[PDB]
């Protein structure tokens, strides 16, 4: 696993010993090779996963998380060299290493063969978005929001580590393969109830369960483009790997011990819904959609069933296209009017054609509209939620309706009627967006062609 | 290889090829729009031949030429099913979306994107056979939301205009209501018969239970636009009128009918979700025939038309009779798309006036117009020996003479006068009498786009029936014997119907004024549903949505409970500690009671 | 370019508070009245009519003609609500409360009497049909190894 | 649309708004021309049967009985001009009309077709220019200083002048502008 | 005389219906002045900006800024715990998710109990 790790730690002296008008260059070029050489991995067994070596694995769910977290640095250098212009080259370079050691931490988190060493890079990838953040955030609620955002995952991980290490003490491994093979139940107690929340809620925090996604609208949106694609396509998806590698240890207790946090997830899915039909600002609004499809996430995993956890790897994938794309989407007009409310520049149809091209296909994207692989992924979590229970499919079908009902409300809103009289420097749309634009969505599609490659291990 | 599948399969594919050039120096022409009709025609042509081997052999295939994926035990694959139903509904919806081609030829002559305009009406048309040529059920579903979005698409086809932005929303909602039940079949259907292939389901549900074939009913009912989810069709009049044409007339609206078509091996062994099937058509024919007696908006008056045909078709099913339903799906789409073309073709000559009271004498200033539009007429009307009559007198017939719901049988026989009621209405304040437009007469019919459009599908309406209905093998044991009054129920219901429409029509010459009662208001502004489900509910989810959601729950207390209160007892708790004046004569002390407290306390018990 | 002032705050319990937030939101003293002081957080912005967007003057030339806004008017709490693609409240013909009671008594009236119908059927004076090879048991199924109850029709 | 509004609307605007309204709605309940003639006729002699009155009191409580006529026997579908707000072609060409600052982000290709309509527009920006602060200084001088009591905007009063705020009335885009 | 028509929430009263255009006092005229004063100043102040040649950005509305920092960011300072708020806070947080507790257990318990009978009609169930 190595041939991928070194090229990314070789990455910064590349962009340190750089010339200051040949850093993106570079950095963009060489992040495309290193996304290329990691499209290797998707060549997984039928059986058992590829063990690299004693501290690096790989399964069929490592390798499309690993694939999306080295095809999203290209894009956020794209995305991050346009509001960066008047920087300096030392701080240019030290959002370049930031975003290269984010990098460098998710992919040695999504391939770590330990739970310590999960646990570690899992934790290691809060100090470069804080930093982010908190230093090339817009406004002033982006150190509020890096507060929220650090002290969540802090309070709800810490549980986790000390789990963990009892977990080690009374088993003698934290090996991710001896663990699988020397599975045992727990008994139904309130030591091992409190052992099941510990190893639960850090991974809940993240995703983030509805009443603890609170940072969430604050995070995503105080944060630079850059920051909020990686936080919305990558570090949400961190919960539910988490989740689908420790319920291992967790069964029978998760039988019985779901029942809250199913609960919350799909009344959450419909009160998040209903949030994104009154929202004035449009970074909120695809905030608020991400809690909303993780929370069907968070059912798939917490039902335990195979149909689940396929569909749940396949809506992670998708989301995190979707949610990168329609965030980048919506820096573009931010870009332009300086402002966050959906109705202060509308009609952008009239003036931006191919954006608009854009904003629908997103729209329909994010709907899950057949045959988007965010529709098999939702899709296929319904049918084993209704096989679950019958009676989820009346809470299914109506986050279905009010997806929909929001994202082309928000399409509506901002690309339809008549564009606003005063709004007077709308420069066409420059070569860099519409390459990001399709450089989002082309993999979306073509990933309908062969959905096998993120269903996961249970395909 | 016989050529049945590769005909099949071709017919389906060339339509495509039009919209992979859509990125070629041929959309960027004037030549475009000529060339899809022309790619259109030729599909049509090549179609032709299946219809004549089933036709002839009654041939008919299944066609998995692609797998997709394999989850476990279900092997998902692209799999076509070339039945009577599909070889039978291509060849039609290709030559009404020809003759609708060459009549947006003329209609959209000065709109600016005529292109994009001929690229998304053929997009609806591929969604529109993916749907119907379909063998599974997810394939189904890809067309089943293709056709829903391409509606969406071309309903707010001025996308400057708000109400047309407000009707396809509309329109995605009240099919979305559907689209629940339509996952909840497919739920049940793959957990239940472990799989999503019609052969396997056909065989595992012999007695099928209730939910599934209940969320089929439900999806139909969202599609098909029925009494609970009817009020979108209307209102989906806000594009243009080759749009209302060929989506929301004769192809589009006939989907959830279609659906309840392919399903009938399993709706034959249900009789509750029969009756309840029966009862919704029974209302839904009522209820927008009523409606549609009062409008003054021709294409209103029309979609309100189409909507009680379709009721009239749910009826047909309800009654264990599905071949007579796509017989009347076929013979409707003829005759409907005709009318709503010479309706087109009206609002065109007037200056883009839609209102009927702004109509005067056209029986002579339009005669081809009022030619096409009479014949329509009375095809819709089942008169008789056209291409109504071999559809929907046999489905009067047949809903006569079996163990039926008698408020059912009532409300169809009401509703099959109140369509001679309107129909009549049409004429009477569209070509009768003196005109009533503005001075300026710039009527003109003389285009032969609009001549040859029109003319294909008149020579459809007056022959289709006859040469389909006796071409077709006999999958329906006919009703032989029946008392004489009743064999001519139709007729003197639609004798009726246009005799007292007349007689009404004909009293608004009197020179006599009196203020509306409350059956006409209550038929004049649909019932009020629009005026009610439009604006309770709306408000108050979308008060809730804020109200609860937004602002109490999200902002304030879940604010309140974890975050904000661990801050108020940080904030106490510091300042609680961090207050000591730094006088040693106050922790000198404390370091006493500390030490007296450490002995007794931890000292004397070790 | 806003400063400290302009921005909405508690709410006013002194006249001068009150004259000060009207304004601040450019309306009148007579005009202005916030929200009830509970803790729903409105706090200082002011109450409007609950009009609708599909309500305002559609001749007059307004600054937005779409949202029907002007400049510096204030803005309604729910304009978001009643942005005319959305909830209209535009006066109907026919009043409230009699919309409800005609639409509520169709809907019960049709369902009440398909029930009805559904008691008291309609049929035709005949007999049930009659299939020859035992009401088709081999075909409506097999099962060829238990030898049905054979029934049995006669010509009448 | 091109007139300032006032503060309130009079007892004789209201009752011509009024008279206006019921015989559209008149019309719209009777279809034919002849009869429409007669019963507006009757409409007409019903407004004159109480126009010499010199009592306000009497006026304004017929012209409330007079509004709850009509309200009551208003048409539920009145006809409505295609073009006008609740018209089947109200809105439909908006999203053709382009503001004229839109050609100032042109590729210089495109601007080397058209040279003589961009020379023309040359022409138009620099008269646009030329006369802004006249404007402002007329606007500041004719105006009371406790700000503007109406929208009304006074003319060019003297030979060199444009009428002040005229550009985006002069330059509206079209009512078809495709 | 005719049949009265009464105003509701989503159908309100007409200008024409409504009594307060029909007795009309010197303060109202004042009222109705100082009210077109003020749009007219708003206006004119809009307008010096619109037309103004050498500006090239968005023009600022400062009552968008003070809807959306209303919506947004001044709720929760305008918070107190009252009677009210606390009891539909709790409705609206808690019930609904006791309720569907209450549905999806008593559902599950009564498939468990039918599995352990073995009456569901499980056959061609493969795939759960
Ligand atoms: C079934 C069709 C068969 C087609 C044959 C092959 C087609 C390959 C297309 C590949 C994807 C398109 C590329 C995306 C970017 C668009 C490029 C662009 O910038 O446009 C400007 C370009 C230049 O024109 P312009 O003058 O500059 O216009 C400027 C304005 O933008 C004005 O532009 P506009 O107003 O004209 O709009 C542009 C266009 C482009 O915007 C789009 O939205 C196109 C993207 C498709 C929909 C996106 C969400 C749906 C997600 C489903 C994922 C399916 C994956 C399939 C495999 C994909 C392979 C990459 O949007 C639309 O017209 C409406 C699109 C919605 C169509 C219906 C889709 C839902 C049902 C389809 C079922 C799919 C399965 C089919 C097979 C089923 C079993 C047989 O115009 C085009 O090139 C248009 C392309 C044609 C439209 C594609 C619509 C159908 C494609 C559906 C999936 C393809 C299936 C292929 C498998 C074989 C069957
Ligand atoms: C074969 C043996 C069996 C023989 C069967 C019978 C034989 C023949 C019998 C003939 C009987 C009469 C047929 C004509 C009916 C009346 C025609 C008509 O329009 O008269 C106008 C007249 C007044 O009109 P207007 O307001 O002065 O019009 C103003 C302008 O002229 C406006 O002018 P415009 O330009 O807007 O034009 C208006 C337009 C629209 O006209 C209207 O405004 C009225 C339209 C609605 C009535 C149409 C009949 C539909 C009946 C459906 C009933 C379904 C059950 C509903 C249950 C609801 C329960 C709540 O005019 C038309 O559409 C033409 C008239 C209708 C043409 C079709 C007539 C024939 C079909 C019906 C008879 C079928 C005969 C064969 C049957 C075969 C099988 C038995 O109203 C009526 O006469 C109809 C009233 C009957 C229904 C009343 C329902 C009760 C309402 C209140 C109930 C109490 C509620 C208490 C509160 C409860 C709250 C929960
Ligand atoms: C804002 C949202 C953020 C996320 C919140 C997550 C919620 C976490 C809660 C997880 C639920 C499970 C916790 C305890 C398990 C069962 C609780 C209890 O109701 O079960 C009964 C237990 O009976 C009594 O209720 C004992 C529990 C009483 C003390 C708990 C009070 C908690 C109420 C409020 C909890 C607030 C949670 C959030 C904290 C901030 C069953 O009776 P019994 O079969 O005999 O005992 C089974 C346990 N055995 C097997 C070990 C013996
Ligand atoms: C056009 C230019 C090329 C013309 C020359 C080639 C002429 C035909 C020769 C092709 C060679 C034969 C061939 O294609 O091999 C089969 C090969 C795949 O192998 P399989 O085993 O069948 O399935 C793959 C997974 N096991 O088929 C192909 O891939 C090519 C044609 C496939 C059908 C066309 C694609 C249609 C579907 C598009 C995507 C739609 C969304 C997904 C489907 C949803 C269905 C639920
Ligand atoms: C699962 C949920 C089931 C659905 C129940 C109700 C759905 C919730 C409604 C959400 C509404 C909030 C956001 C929607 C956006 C707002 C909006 O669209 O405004 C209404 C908009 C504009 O109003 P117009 O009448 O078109 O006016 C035009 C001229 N001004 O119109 C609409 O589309 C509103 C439609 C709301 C539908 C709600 C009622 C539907 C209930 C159907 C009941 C029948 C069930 C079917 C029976 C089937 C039997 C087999
Ligand atoms: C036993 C003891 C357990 C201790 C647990 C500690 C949890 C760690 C969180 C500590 C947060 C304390 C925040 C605080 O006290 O600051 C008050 C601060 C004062 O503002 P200043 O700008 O610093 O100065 C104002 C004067 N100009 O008030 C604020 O505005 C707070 C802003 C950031 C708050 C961040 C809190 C986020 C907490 C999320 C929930 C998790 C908390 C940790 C425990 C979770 C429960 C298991
Ligand atoms: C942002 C908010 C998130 C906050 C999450 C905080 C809650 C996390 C869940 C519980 C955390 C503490 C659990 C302890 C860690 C696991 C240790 C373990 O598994 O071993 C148990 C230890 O069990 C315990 O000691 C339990 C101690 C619990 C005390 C602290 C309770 C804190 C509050 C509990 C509820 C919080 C969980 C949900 C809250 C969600 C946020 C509102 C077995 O004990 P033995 O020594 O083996 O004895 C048995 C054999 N003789």
């Amino acid at each position: 696993m190595l041939k991928i790790i070194i090229p990314t730690t070789m990455l910064l002296p590349m962009t340190w010993m750089s010339k200051h008008n040949m850093i993106w260059i570079n950095a963009t070029v060489h992040s495309l090779l290193i996304s290329l050489i990691s499209l290797s991995l998707l060549n997984q067994l039928g059986e058992n996963s590829l063990n690299f070596s004693l501290t690096f694995f790989s399964d069929s769910l490592s390798a499309p998380l690993l694939v999306l977290t080295t095809w999203l640095l290209p894009l956020m250098l794209m995305a991050s060299q346009s509001h960066l212009s008047k920087e300096t080259t030392t701080r240019k370079k030290l959002y370049i290493t930031m975003l290269i050691l984010l990098q460098l931490f998710l992919i040695m988190t999504f391939t770590a063969t330990e739970l310590i060493l999960f646990y570690i890079l899992f934790e290691a990838t809060l100090v470069p978005t804080l930093i982010i953040i908190t230093r090339w955030g817009n406004q002033t609620e982006r150190l509020n929001a890096g507060l929220y955002f650090l002290f969540y995952t802090l309070a709800g991980s810490l549980p986790l580590l000390v789990a963990l290490v009892y977990i080690q003490n009374t088993t003698g491994s934290l090996n991710f393969l001896i663990i699988h093979y020397w599975s045992h139940p727990l008994s139904n107690s309130w030591s091992n109830i409190f052992m099941w929340l510990a190893c639960i809620m850090a991974f809940m925090v993240k995703m983030p369960l509805y009443g603890l996604h609170l940072w969430l609208p604050k995070a995503h949106v105080e944060a630079p483009i850059a920051g909020s694609m990686v936080l919305a396509a990558v570090l949400l998806k961190l919960g539910g790997y988490g989740m689908m590698r420790i319920t291992t240890i967790l069964n029978p207790l998760t039988n019985y011990m779901a029942y809250p946090f199913l609960m919350l997830s799909m009344w959450g899915m419909i009160m998040t819904s209903s949030i994104c039909l009154r929202q004035t600002d449009l970074k909120s609004l695809i905030a608020y959609s991400s809690v909303s499809h993780m929370a069907l996430v968070i059912v798939a995993i917490m039902i335990q069933t195979p149909w689940s956890f396929m569909g749940a790897t396949a809506l992670m994938i998708a989301h995190g296209l979707t949610s990168s794309m329609l965030f980048c989407l919506a820096n573009t007009n931010y870009e332009r009017v300086h402002s966050r409310t959906m109705i202060l520049a509308r009609g952008l149809q009239t003036l931006l054609p191919l954006m608009a091209t854009w904003w629908l296909v997103a729209s329909l994207t994010n709907l899950a509209l057949p045959p988007s692989i965010n529709l098999i992924g939702e899709l296929f979590i319904i049918t084993a939620s209704f096989s679950w229970s019958n009676i989820t499919i009346i809470l299914m079908g109506m986050n279905m309706m009010i997806t929909a009902l929001y994202s082309l409300y928000m399409l509506i809103t901002t690309q339809r009627g008549k564009y606003t009289h005063h709004i007077n420097n709308i420069k066409p749309s420059f070569t860099r967006e519409n390459a990001l634009m399709a450089l989002h969505i082309l993999p979306l599609l073509l990933l309908t062609l062969n959905p096998k490659m993120i269903l996961g291990p249970l395909y | 290889m016989n050529p049945f599948a590769s005909l099949t399969l071709t017919t389906l594919t060339i339509l495509t090829i039009p919209i992979m050039m859509s990125n070629s120096n041929i959309y960027k022409t004037n030549l475009y729009p000529n060339y899809v009709k022309t790619t259109v025609s030729y599909a049509f042509t090549l179609s032709l031949v299946p219809l004549l081997m089933f036709m002839h052999t009654g041939q008919e295939m299944i066609i998995s030429n692609w797998h997709w994926m394999t989850l476990q035990t279900v092997e998902l694959s692209l799999s076509f099913k070339m039945d009577y139903f599909s070889v039978m509904f291509i060849p039609v919806a290709l030559f009404v979306t020809w003759s609708i081609m060459e009549f947006s030829m003329w209609y959209m002559h000065s709109d600016p994107f005529i292109n994009r305009f001929f690229k998304y009406l053929l997009l609806f048309l591929i969604t529109m056979m993916i749907l119907v040529t379909a063998n599974n059920l997810f394939q189904l579903f890809i067309g089943w939301e293709g056709v829903g979005i391409m509606s969406f698409l071309l309903i707010g086809w001025w996308h400057g205009r708000t109400d047309a932005n407000t009707a396809a929303l509309q329109a995605i909602l009240y099919n979305r209501i559907g689209d629940i039940g339509f996952v909840l079949s497919m739920a049940w259907f793959l957990t239940h018969s472990n799989a999503w292939d019609l052969q396997q389901i056909f065989m595992l549900n012999n007695e099928c239970p209730n939910m599934p074939l209940i969320g089929l009913l439900l999806a139909a009912a969202g599609k098909s636009a029925q009494f609970g989810l009817h009020p979108w069709l209307p209102s989906a009049m806000e594009g243009p009128t080759p749009v209302s044409a060929l989506l929301h007339s004769s192809t589009m609206v006939v989907a959830g009918v279609f659906l309840l078509i392919r399903f009938y091996p399993l709706m034959e062994t249900n009789k509750l979700v029969q009756t309840m099937t029966l009862c919704l058509g029974a209302i839904t024919t009522l209820f927008t025939a009523l409606c549609a007696i009062t409008q003054n908006d021709i294409k209103k008056i029309v979609a309100f038309s189409t909507s009680s045909q379709l009721g009239l078709m749910m009826v047909t099913i309800g009654i264990n009779q599905p071949h007579l339903a796509f017989l009347h799906i076929c013979m409707h789409a003829f005759f409907k798309a005709m009318l709503f073309m010479c309706s087109g073709s009206i609002i065109h000559s007037l200056n883009d006036e839609q209102d009927i009271r702004k109509m005067g004498g056209l029986y002579k200033a339009m005669p081809f117009t009022t030619t096409a539009l009479i014949i329509g007429s009375l095809a819709l009307t089942g008169m008789p020996y056209l291409t109504g009559f071999y559809s929907k007198d046999l489905i009067i017939e047949a809903v006569n003479m079996s163990y039926t719901n008698a408020w059912a049988l009532l409300m169809t026989l009401i509703a099959t006068s109140l369509t001679a009621a309107y129909s009549t209405r049409i004429i009477f304040f569209a070509f009768l009498g003196k005109p009533r437009f503005p001075p300026l007469v710039l009527i003109n019919e003389n285009n032969p786009l609009l001549i040859n459009s029109i003319k294909r599908l008149l020579i459809g309406s007056i022959f289709a029936g006859f040469i389909i209905s006796n071409n077709i093998p006999p999958m329906t044991v006919p009703n032989t014997t029946m008392p004489l009054y009743m064999k001519m129920t139709a007729l003197i219901v639609t004798i009726m119907g246009f005799m007292l429409a007349l007689e009404l029509n004909n009293t608004t010459y009197y020179l006599k004024f009196k203020y509306p009662s409350q059956t006409y208001k209550f038929s004049n502004m649909l019932g009020y549903y629009p005026s009610i489900m439009h604006r309770l509910p709306t408000y108050h989810n979308l008060s809730m949505s804020q109200k609860s959601a937004s602002s109490l729950l999200d902002l304030i207390w879940l604010e309140t409970i974890l975050p904000k209160t661990t801050s108020f007892i940080q904030m106490k708790m510091s300042i609680m500690v961090s207050n000591q004046k730094g006088l040693i004569k106050l922790y000198f002390l404390s370091f006493l009671i500390t030490i007296m407290i450490s002995m007794t306390l931890f000292n004397y018990h070790e | 370019h806003v400063t400290k002032d302009m921005f909405p705050g508690p709410y006013p319990k002194t006249p001068e508070e009150r004259a000060a937030a009207a304004k601040k939101y450019n309306m009148r003293v007579e005009d202005y009245e916030p929200y009830p002081d509970d803790g729903m957080g409105y706090g200082d912005y002011p109450k409007l009519p609950d009009r609708s967007q599909q309500e305002r003057d559609p001749w007059y030339d307004w600054d937005h003609p779409d949202l029907r806004l002007n400049w510096g008017e204030p803005i309604h709490w729910d304009l978001d609500m009643y942005i005319r693609n959305r909830v209209d409240t535009s006066p109907t013909p026919v009043s409230w409360n009699t919309m409800c009671k005609h639409l509520f008594g169709f809907v019960a009236f049709m369902l009440f009497m398909f029930w009805v119908g559904e008691i008291y059927p309609s049929y035709q004076p005949v007999g049930p049909k009659q299939y020859p090879y035992n009401d088709l048991y081999l075909e409506r199924g097999g099962d060829p190894t238990k030898e049905p109850e054979p029934v049995v029709h006669y010509e009448i | 649309a091109f007139s300032a509004p006032a503060a309130y609307l009079t007892h004789q605007q209201k009752v011509l708004r009024l008279y206006k309204r019921a015989l559209r709605h008149l019309e719209s309940w009777c279809v034919h021309r002849d009869k429409y003639r007669y019963f507006a006729c009757l409409m007409r002699a019903r407004f004159d049967e109480h126009k010499n009155e010199k009592d306000m009191v009497k006026a304004t409580q017929l012209l409330r009985q007079a509004e709850e006529e009509f309200w009551y026997g208003q048409h539920p579908q009145p006809y409505i001009f295609p073009e006008s707000p609740g018209g089947t072609s109200y809105e439909r060409y908006e999203c053709y009309k382009v503001p004229e600052w839109c050609l100032d982000d042109w590729h210089p290709s495109e601007k080397a077709m058209y040279p003589d309509y961009f020379a023309k527009r040359e022409q138009w920006k620099r008269l646009r220019r030329e006369s802004w602060e006249r404007e402002v200084k007329q606007l500041q001088e004719e105006t009371p200083p406790g700000g503007p009591r109406t929208e009304a905007l006074p003319p060019a009063r003297k030979e060199g002048d444009l009428p002040p705020l005229w550009w985006h009335i002069v330059t509206r885009p079209r009512e078809r502008p495709m | 005389s005719f049949p009265k028509y009464k105003p509701s929430r989503l159908a309100t009263l007409p200008a024409t219906l409504d009594p307060a255009e029909y007795d009309i006092s010197p303060e109202t005229r004042k009222a109705q002045a100082e009210r077109l004063a003020i749009r007219s100043r708003l206006k004119r102040e809009y307008l010096l900006q619109y037309n103004d040649p050498n500006r090239l950005g968005v023009i600022e509305d400062p009552a968008l800024i003070r809807w959306t920092y209303a919506r947004s960011a001044n709720i929760y300072p305008n918070f107190r715990p009252t009677p009210k708020t606390s009891l539909l806070g709790a409705l609206f947080g808690i019930g609904p998710l006791f309720f569907w507790y209450y549905v999806f257990k008593t559902d599950r318990d009564k498939k468990e109990k039918l599995i352990q009978e073995g009456k569901l009609d499980q056959t061609f169930n493969i795939s759960y």
